[PDB]
RNA sequence: CACGUCCCUCUCCAAACGAGAGAACAUGCAUGGGCUGGCAUGAGCGCGUGGGGCCCCGAGGCGCUGAACCUUGAGGCCUCAUGCUGGGACU
RNA sequence: GGUAUCGUGAGGGUAGUACGAGGUACUCCCAUGCCGUGCCUCUGGUUUCUGGAGUUUGUCGAACGGCAAGUGCUCCGACGCUAUCGCACGGUGGUUAGCCAGUCCCAAGACCAGAUGCCCA
RNA sequence: CGGCUCUUCCUAACCUAGCGGCUAAGGGUUGGAUUGUUCACCCACUGACAGGGAACGUGAGCUGGGUUUAGACCGUCGUGAGACAGGUUGGUUUUACCCUACUUAGCUGGAAAUUGCGAGAAAAAAAAAAUUUUUUAAAAUUUUUUUUUUUUUUACUUGGUACGAAAAAAA
RNA sequence: GGGUAAACGGCAAGGUAGCCAAAUGCCUCGUCUUCCAAUUAGAGACGCGCAUGAAUGGAUUAAUGAGAUUCCCUCUGUCCCGAGUU
RNA sequence: AAAAUAGAUGCGUAAGUUCGCAAGAAGCAUUGGCUCUGAGGGCAACAACUCAGAACUGCUUACGGCGGGGAAUCCAACUGUAUAAU
RNA sequence: UGGUUGGCGUAGCAAAGAUCUAACGGAACGUUGGAUACUGGAGCGGGGAAGGAUUUCGUGCCAACGGCACUCGUACACGAGUUGU
RNA sequence: ACUCGGGUGGAGGCCUGUAGCGAUGCUGACGUGCAAAUCGCUCGCAUGAUUUGGGUAUCGGAGCGAAAGACUCAUCGAACCACCU
């Protein structure tokens, strides 16, 4: 006898019914806090590693640089476009209603369509003309009265700005809409944060901050109808085995006289929703145009960019704000991953640690990439024939 | 820290040690909590029950202890520096961990030398 | 569908179907060529032609056959065969011994050497006491000067 | 018939097939370039075992030459440059 | 009534575990093992990019370029896939270790008068 | 038979946990030599190497070592052919494409669970803002006035949307 | 009545030479030694041989063996513990 | 089961033995390319193509094909035959 | 005994590497050219025995058969064909 | 006294290994198959007691057997056919 192969609380292992990785539960509201947003949609870019000086009493690495992998997650600001209130009921939370923003970016209204550009594009057209009228202004006014009254939960309906993402590979132009809960103070305080913020952008740096952790939720990378050996980790059978090796030899017994829900079976692996915890935020990163010397740490002064030399493979440059957080993040490159405020206690000696990066890595992913910089590669090879066949042309002109 | 396991039971690592043992045959790894089919596996710094398979007869047919001081199976430092050896040899040692040799042959690993205060001293080098 | 003429052209071109060439551009005139005599008219008339056999050059080999003469491609790694398969011991012994028996026979005929010593050497030639022709060539010289002194 | 959905078509974070995600004139696709990598110095002409009669034959070597080529394709990057650009089903 | 979007969450699943060292004999630390959930920056493995090179025999008259050897074979090899062979992570509350709730996973045949967008010939 | 594989359940608890033997089924309970084995015994680890059920769990899952038909050998028995739960050796492991279970994957209906029109909401019971008071088309169906949105000529991540203005249209 | 066991056979005679827990030994995983960290295996001894043994051939045998069996070196995905490609 | 050995040449080759063997025992070693050299004959008064050697030079150890080896015990001496279809 | 059925348009039709192109044909696979491979002389070669006995050949045909298709066939129909001191 | 080199020669129910004849192992494929015994690789013999065509002889209470009750037309511890039935 050995332990069971696989966690039964991650089950059924079925395809997620979404891809945007929506938060399942927001961290519990704390009135003592000032109001804030609790999550932020971001696009996985790729990974690198960083050097860091761990300064953790105990261990053999205190005061010693350690190479942590990091995931880079491009994070163009989300736009709030509507508030949502929930009222508690004996049967469970009910939306009171939502107040949509007076205006909606097309990328958002793209979301209500399968073919926006061959549509009449009438989405939020009556709201636009009605929220304008005093009749619809008083109606919007009444919804907020209902929030301030009957609500227990205020939530912004934010979305991603894919227009601003300018990624060439994330093909979506429908915005990634999602309610983002406002934990904070009294419901009027949450309404007020909610409505002042009701058509504004929301950068991650406001929601998060460095060294703080974030729970991540994104659908994990899809593997199709995976077999039982890859899906559950069961031992494959000895070579001599007949019908085939890669099987659970015994999927049941005489009784109960049927396969139980607990025996492992071939089927969908990957592309499951996951909430992974306590991912330290090694740096929030401002957009490359605004703060070009990303990845230029105090100890590595060369002006530099968070994106590797070949760009991120399959993704390309991170043109925007980026969250850089320790370790792996579930989901393939360029998937949209919601990442919430931590729901764990976060009073751990580790979790509270400030993270001063000593060296973001920027070598090519693609090959081994022994250069941190496109300038430095040229500084190795120096001029070569592509230039001499270039330099000569310039002289002739 | 973590050192990717290198020398499963049944392995014959060399004796780097001063003693007349020529090579060790790992029998089991001390501190090995076992999963079912998994073979116990010594890695760098690990104490190991080992019988000398070749060398002075006096050592030849009893189980002995031996820490692993180098390892062909490469491992990754927390420093992010994956590293490995030409060979993977251990040194004979007491259950206490005092080494019975008088001087180790080749380089000793950093995390052999740090777990074993005596091994570190006789080590010609640490790596 | 001129599959008959191609049967016929191949026969009277005295070749395979593979070589006969029915002109693609005139299938119809070929098409009404029911008799071998019709097809023979088409063969002189050029609608049907025999293609040359596909080449199989020896130029790579003749260039190799030069290099092998100069001793190229000869050594230990280039030898599959046992030294005896690669060149038989019986083949060398025959050549060696046919050569000795002939030279002993040439001298006996011109009587450079006695009909006596011929047995003296015909029988030593058979016991390879003579490695070569010129080994025996000089032994006949030195087996004979020993006589010249007396 | 509206809104719209779907098919066909294109893309892939999806994918046994359905489903999914997207696109829907869009740097979308296509080549090209630049880049990031890979390999490792192309073709071609222009020191050398000896050899043949100052040249010729000569493996190898040198020089142009980190060159040549390959680099997104089950689907690296860059807009950098040019090229090409709806029908059906349903209610 | 369509279509679409955001959610609700009854119900069901459910998981973390162990060891050691430190510190002072609880707290508090710090590593590791196992388990589990991922991920692929690095490192290893994997090559049908048959990518680039080398190379063997056959072959293309030859050089070049190939080609055949069911991927000829050897070297290096990106993408990708993957390994406790790399790496990240594994949270609470309430009741009597259990147990229940939560977090976590599926979640309206739990038919959601929840919200919402658009059109309602 | 056994193993392997995988799951699961029990506890007269081996370890772990809490106590002071008791509770405690939670999670875990090793790798090997001999032998088909189980079992036992050993070696080593271990916090420990607990005992069991599931058709003595599990062969259209396997393996086929045990048992193992015909061949053969030996011992014993038999006059013999032949026998031996004695030993030895060699000795085809078939089929799911059905139903259900299960595992993923889709589609579509449905609230008199497809019907009745058979009518029940965890809804509200002139409107909104600070229960009461004040403000939101007017004047004689049409006209006029006001407000809001769209088009043209600073603050937001920085290409594209907002408020600026002015004009037109709708209420 | 006689003869015959290289007749069937036994060990009338009482198992000789040999050989063995042997493909033959129940007891039994015998005992000892050797092999390993550990050996119900093996080899080698031993012989209270349930029930060895002499052409129902005994013993021993170099060479031979797709025969049984044990171990060794090399080797490896058998395995740890699976991964990738076709 | 797979891997492994592998061709040729030169060395070297144990027990045991019926003196044949065992034996390809085992075990090391060298091997390409190239430009040369040497050797080995015929018929009169031109023909092979093997072996050998030498420099120089190259290796990514880079087709196909091609033994894994050893130590022991049981049985049968050997090659053979033989239950077509366990 | 005959017929019919569900399973079911399912299980399969996965051994021996392979076709591509244009032109023509045709009502729509063949034919030719080219390309590309294969067999690889113990051959998907060229002749015979046994056996078969018209399969041969041409024209036509493709209803049925050639387990897909056929315009093609060893199939179908018609006409031919085998010569010895 | 008949030994030690070296060659020669080509022996052998000799060896490696084709063809051919088998058929050990994978207890591999297949296992309502290509096949009422096949396929793959592996393997065994392959100058011999070898393999093989034709012919001929010997069979059913029988034949034939290097002996497995093996084989005697997919039939054998007594073929097959008909019959008694
Ligand atoms: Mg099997
Ligand atoms: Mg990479
Ligand atoms: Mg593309
Ligand atoms: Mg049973
Ligand atoms: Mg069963
Ligand atoms: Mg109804
Ligand atoms: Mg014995
Ligand atoms: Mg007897
Ligand atoms: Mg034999
Ligand atoms: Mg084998
Ligand atoms: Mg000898
Ligand atoms: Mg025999
Ligand atoms: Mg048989
Ligand atoms: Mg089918
Ligand atoms: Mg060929
Ligand atoms: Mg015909
Ligand atoms: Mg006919
Ligand atoms: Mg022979
Ligand atoms: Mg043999
Ligand atoms: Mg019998």
């Amino acid at each position: 006898e050995h332990p069971r192969h696989g966690h039964l609380g991650f089950l059924p292992r079925k395809r997620s019914r979404q891809i945007r990785g929506r938060v399942r539960s927001f961290p519990k509201d704390d009135p003592s806090q000032k109001p804030h947003l609790t999550s932020f949609m971001v696009f996985k870019a790729g990974m690198t590693h960083i050097v860091r000086d761990v300064d953790r009493p105990g261990s053999k690495v205190n005061k010693k640089e350690v190479v942590e992998p990091v995931t880079i997650l491009e994070a163009p600001p989300m736009v709030v476009v509507g508030i949502v209130g929930y009222r508690q009921t004996p049967v469970g939370h009910k939306t009171i209603g939502t107040v949509w923003a007076h205006h909606t970016s097309v990328e958002f209204r793209r979301r209500f369509y399968k073919n926006w550009k061959q549509s009449a594009q009438l989405a939020f057209t009556k709201r636009k003309q009605f929220a304008r009228t005093t009749e619809g202004r008083l109606a919007e006014a009444r919804t907020l009265k209902a929030f301030a009254k009957k609500a227990d939960i205020i939530r912004v309906v934010a979305h991603t700005q894919l227009r601003k993402l300018r990624n060439n590979r994330v093909g979506v132009k429908k915005a990634h809409v999602s309610e983002i809960q406002i934990n904070g103070g009294t419901i009027a305080e949450k309404i007020e944060l909610a409505k002042s913020l009701l058509e504004k952008e929301v950068r991650i740096d406001s929601i998060f901050q460095q060294s703080e952790t974030c729970d991540v939720c994104a659908v994990t990378k899809g593997h199709g109808f995976t077999g039982v050996v890859k899906r559950w980790g069961v031992a494959c059978l000895p070579r001599k085995t007949h019908r085939g090796l890669r099987k659970v030899a015994c999927i049941g017994a005489w009784h109960p006289a049927r396969v139980m829900y607990t025996v492992a079976r071939a089927g969908q692996h990957g592309y499951h929703h996951r909430t992974h915890l306590n991912k330290k935020i090694y740096q929030l990163g401002r957009a490359v145009s605004m703060e070009p010397n990303q990845a230029t740490t105090t100890y590595d002064l060369t002006a530099k960019s968070i994106t590797p030399m070949g760009g991120f493979v399959g993704y390309g440059t991170v043109r925007n704000d980026y969250i850089m957080l320790k370790g792996s993040v579930a989901g393939p490159r360029r998937r949209v991953i919601t990442l919430r405020r931590p729901m764990a206690p976060q009073t751990s000696r580790k979790l509270t640690e400030q993270i001063t990066l000593k060296f973001i890595d920027t070598s090519s992913k693609i090959g081994h990439g022994r250069f941190q910089t496109k300038k430095e590669k040229s500084q190795w090879f120096g001029p070569l024939k592509k230039d001499r066949i270039r330099r000569e042309e310039r002289l002739r002109k | 820290f973590r050192v990717s396991l290198a020398l499963p039971v049944g392995a014959v690592v060399n004796c780097a040690d001063n003693t007349g043992a020529k090579n060790l045959y790992i029998i089991s790894v001390k501190g090995y909590h076992g999963r079912l089919n998994r073979l116990p596996a010594a890695a760098l710094g690990d104490i190991v029950m080992a019988s000398v398979k070749k060398g002075k007869p006096e050592l030849r047919r009893k189980v002995l202890n031996a820490v692993i001081i180098r390892q062909r199976k490469s491992w990754r430092r927390k420093d992010g520096t994956v590293i490995y050896f030409e060979d993977n040899a251990g040194v004979i040692v007491n259950p206490k961990g005092e080494m019975k040799g008088s001087g180790i042959a080749g380089p000793v690993a950093k995390e052999a030398a740090d777990l074993w205060p005596k091994i570190s001293s006789h080590a010609p080098a640490i790596v | 569908s001129l599959k008959l003429q191609a049967r016929l052209a191949a026969d009277i071109l005295r070749c395979g179907r593979h070589r006969v060439w029915l002109d693609p551009n005139e299938a119809s005139e070929i098409s009404n060529a029911n008799s071998r005599k019709s097809v023979r008219k088409l063969i002189k008339d050029g609608l049907i032609i025999r293609k040359p056999v596909k080449v199989h050059s020896r130029s790579r080999w003749r260039h190799m056959k030069e290099a092998k003469s100069m001793g190229r491609h000869e050594g230990a790694g280039r030898r599959e065969g046992t030294r005896e398969a690669r060149m038989p011991s019986k083949e060398l012994w025959m050549r060696r011994l046919r050569i000795l028996r002939r030279l002993l026979r040439k001298y006996r005929e011109e009587k450079k050497i006695d009909r006596h010593i011929y047995r003296e050497l015909y029988v030593k030639a058979k016991g390879n006491v003579f490695r070569n022709k010129r080994n025996l060539m000089e032994h006949i010289h030195k087996v004979k000067n020993e006589k010249k002194k007396e």
